[PDB]
């Protein structure tokens, strides 16, 4: 993997 | 003694309805179908885990507007999502709570792509597209969120009287109370749709 | 062995922060306290008085903008308070939570009429300042909770790779998560802004 | 009392 996040938008 | 995925989600969202998100357990769980913990941990891992799939099942079971239907507007397709999303979040006890800090997995990744794809045809940027949406979730996860709390807090708590309130606050709060949920979210969403388009309209 | 309003307070948010919201209750607070409960009882008769206590305190302390400032413009007074609301909101851990379901004492009642007299004053039906006031509280709610909860899952969480996405939906997290909390709380509070803006504007 | 609500706005 070269990329992560640690903050998402809500899911919908 | 044996488990699938549909036998731990439903027997789950069962137990969420009787205990809500804080008495929800994976102990609590295994129990309820009669499995030792061990043979549980192969299909969830921990809590975490576990609501994480229980807001997945949620979604694919009530959220009918997930996709943008052809031929809607972008503003329909944001209103008809929203309302699609809430009764999601309506659809079991502290169900808002159980969709915070939920993740995509795979599987949603067409049905997220194209509403990208389907914005920025109608006009918006990438960012104002991403934007529209997370503004969309974040208003409709805390009106859900704010009416599942006073549904609470009322077993707990002395009913308060407006008698004593000031006109225009004790006018505001019982037509607040009066018109309900649905009213008070219709008409934030409505005014986050009225100020996309405004921007959209600039931009362009 | 002897409580006030303060001695309470400051202890219950100090475990708040250490405990987080599910690990609080009254009876922790009065071992904290080196009180028995029963003296503790006269100052929080149960778990949500206590988090009423600590909502308004957080309000108290960190929500400068509660009020109208003159001469503000409507728009800056709903910008201003809804940054000044997420402080407060961010002030403590699980802080949004601890906030959701507060009712209103009779000490801000003053606050909350000028607040309405000030919009309506601006031009706003009384309805319509009520929901442009419900749509910031809401959407601000949401964000914090939201930010709030992301951050607890990533203890319990494999962090997930954006490697694979499909590029809209890769590009739109990737710069969600760069720019972070307060541009997509700005953003959405700047589109509900000009929304009420358009609504005003018809209306009159 | 005459009037009481069950369901309020946010407080800020």
């Amino acid at each position: 993997s070269r990329v992560v996040v640690w903050r998402l938008p809500p899911l919908h | 003694s044996r488990l699938d995925k549909s036998k731990v989600i439903n027997s789950a969202l069962e137990l969420l309805n009787e205990v809500g998100i804080e008495g929800l357990t994976t102990r609590k769980l295994a129990q309820k179908l009669g499995v030792e913990q061990p043979t549980l941990y192969w299909h969830v891992k921990n809590k975490r885990a576990l609501l994480d799939a229980l807001a997945i099942e949620m979604l694919d079971r009530h959220h009918t507007h997930f996709s943008p239907l052809e031929g809607e507007s972008w503003q329909d397709f944001l209103r008809n999502n929203a309302k699609s999303f809430r009764n999601a979040l309506l659809s079991h006890r502290d169900g808002a709570k159980v969709h915070l800090g939920t993740r995509p997995t795979e599987k949603q990744y067409e049905t997220l792509e194209n509403q990208l794809a389907f914005l920025t045809q109608q006009g918006f940027s990438l960012e104002n597209a991403l934007y529209a949406l997370s503004a969309v979730g974040h208003f409709t996860l805390g009106s859900v969120l704010e009416d599942q709390e006073h549904q609470v807090a009322k077993e707990e708590r002395e009913t308060p009287t407006t008698d004593s309130m000031p006109p225009l606050l004790r006018q505001a709060i019982e037509l607040f109370d009066h018109q309900g949920a649905e009213p008070a979210f219709l008409h934030g969403l409505e005014s986050l749709i009225r100020g996309f388009e405004v921007q959209l309209t600039a931009l362009l």
